[PDB]
């Protein structure tokens, strides 16, 4: 059978530091590269952070635009909760947009408390770059971020 | 940023909605 | 609330 | 139930099976517990046990971020109060706070963090003085740093032994 969710997760913490490394990404700026091959389906790293309720999402991104950041790091499991990895998270925040993916999200329910996790789409090779989608909710034509994921089907913007 | 390895529930005060 | 997403 | 953490801590330090009672190791190394405050006015005490020649303590609150193998007040994530000639260290420096404590000493240590932040250190019930105002924002966890092979134990509540007057406080076993 399979294994308890709550195992693969702690097989997880104790791995993913080593399989993982953040270096400089031709898509944008840095991101997360694979380290060593991971097969499909494994859980790859967790976006860490902190829980917030949903309803302290607005009041956030703005004191971020006070501050001046540039990119979000909010990043939804459910209708009433957000994983704000701004200020605290891992280096999951580094894993870039691809439209041809490599890694895929999904929300785990580990003893009450949900997680957000990465897991390889595909089996995924050494020197590869993680990627998963993003999948912002679409905007207008104003405040719109071109992709640059360098995929030969790209949507050409992250939104 | 400050790195983290696990989640951290944020715990709000009492005041947090206020003005 | 331009949070990234799950699913649609 | 509160204890002394069972990873976070420097691991030559020799902590006993109930992770209350702690024993030094040569160079100053530390322990804190395993629960922390945000907001608040908390409690905890500690008795030296025994502080053979040549050894001393340097107690009192820390950040998680506090270096776990340098004494309590090292760097800007904890605040300490040193068994010798009662020197209050942040940063490390050190700077005139009280007289010593020793062998047998039962010492008291306050947080508080409202929603105006202090510290204050007590000698067997008795206020030795504010030690620190306006502190930084962040987690405080009680810590322990010994340097050599004393022996020190923690109490966290819900009873202490002197509970200082006039003073008002949760002892930190609500934390549990
Ligand atoms: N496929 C892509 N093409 C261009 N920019 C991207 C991208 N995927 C992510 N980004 C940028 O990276 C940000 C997410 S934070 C991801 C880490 C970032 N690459 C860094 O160097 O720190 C987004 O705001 C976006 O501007
Ligand atoms: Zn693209």
């Amino acid at each position: 059978s399979d294994l308890p969710m709550p195992m693969r997760f702690r097989h997880l913490k104790k791995t993913s530091k080593e399989a993982v490394g953040v270096y400089r990404s031709p898509i944008h700026g840095r991101g997360l590269f694979c380290k060593r091959n991971i097969d499909a389906g494994e859980m790859v790293i967790e976006y860490a952070g902190i829980v917030i309720r949903s309803i302290l999402t607005d009041k956030r991104e703005k004191y971020y635009d006070s501050k001046g950041i540039g990119s979000s790091y909010m990043f939804r499991i459910d209708d009433s909760e957000v994983v704000d990895a701004t200020m605290h998270g891992n280096a999951a925040r580094f894993i870039n947009h691809s439209c041809e993916p490599n890694c895929y999200s999904r929300v785990i329910n580990i003893d009450g408390q949900k997680h957000i996790v990465i897991f390889a789409m595909r089996k995924i090779y050494r020197g590869e770059e993680l990627t998963y989608d993003y999948k912002f909710p679409i905007e207008d034509a104003s405040n719109k971020l071109p992709c640059n994921c360098g995929a030969k089907k790209c949507r050409k913007f992250l939104n | 940023f400050k790195e983290l390895d696990e989640n951290v529930e944020y715990e709000e005060r009492e005041s947090e909605f206020d003005i | 609330a331009r949070t990234k997403q799950t699913a649609r | 139930r509160v204890l002394l953490a069972l990873h976070d801590r420097a691991p030559q330090l020799k902590i006993s099976d109930d992770r209350l009672t702690v024993v030094g190791e040569k160079g100053y190394s530390m322990v804190r517990a395993s629960h922390g405050v945000r907001k608040g006015a908390w409690y905890f005490e500690i008795t030296v046990d025994e502080m053979p020649p040549d050894t001393a303590a340097r107690l009192g609150w820390s950040q998680p971020l506090g270096n776990l193998q340098a004494p309590l007040g090292y760097d800007k994530f904890s605040y300490s109060w040193r068994s010798k000639k009662g020197t209050k260290f942040h940063q490390s420096i050190g700077k005139h706070y009280s007289s010593g404590y020793g062998q047998g000493d039962v010492l008291g240590f306050y947080i508080n963090l409202p929603e105006s932040s202090e510290i204050i250190f007590y000698k067997n019930g008795v206020n030795q003085g504010v030690a620190y105002k306006d502190i930084f924002e962040g987690v405080y966890f009680p810590a322990i740093s010994l340097y050599k092979s004393c022996t020190v134990s923690i109490n966290f509540g819900p009873c202490f032994k002197y509970p200082p007057k006039d003073l008002t406080y949760r002892p930190m076993s609500d934390m549990g």
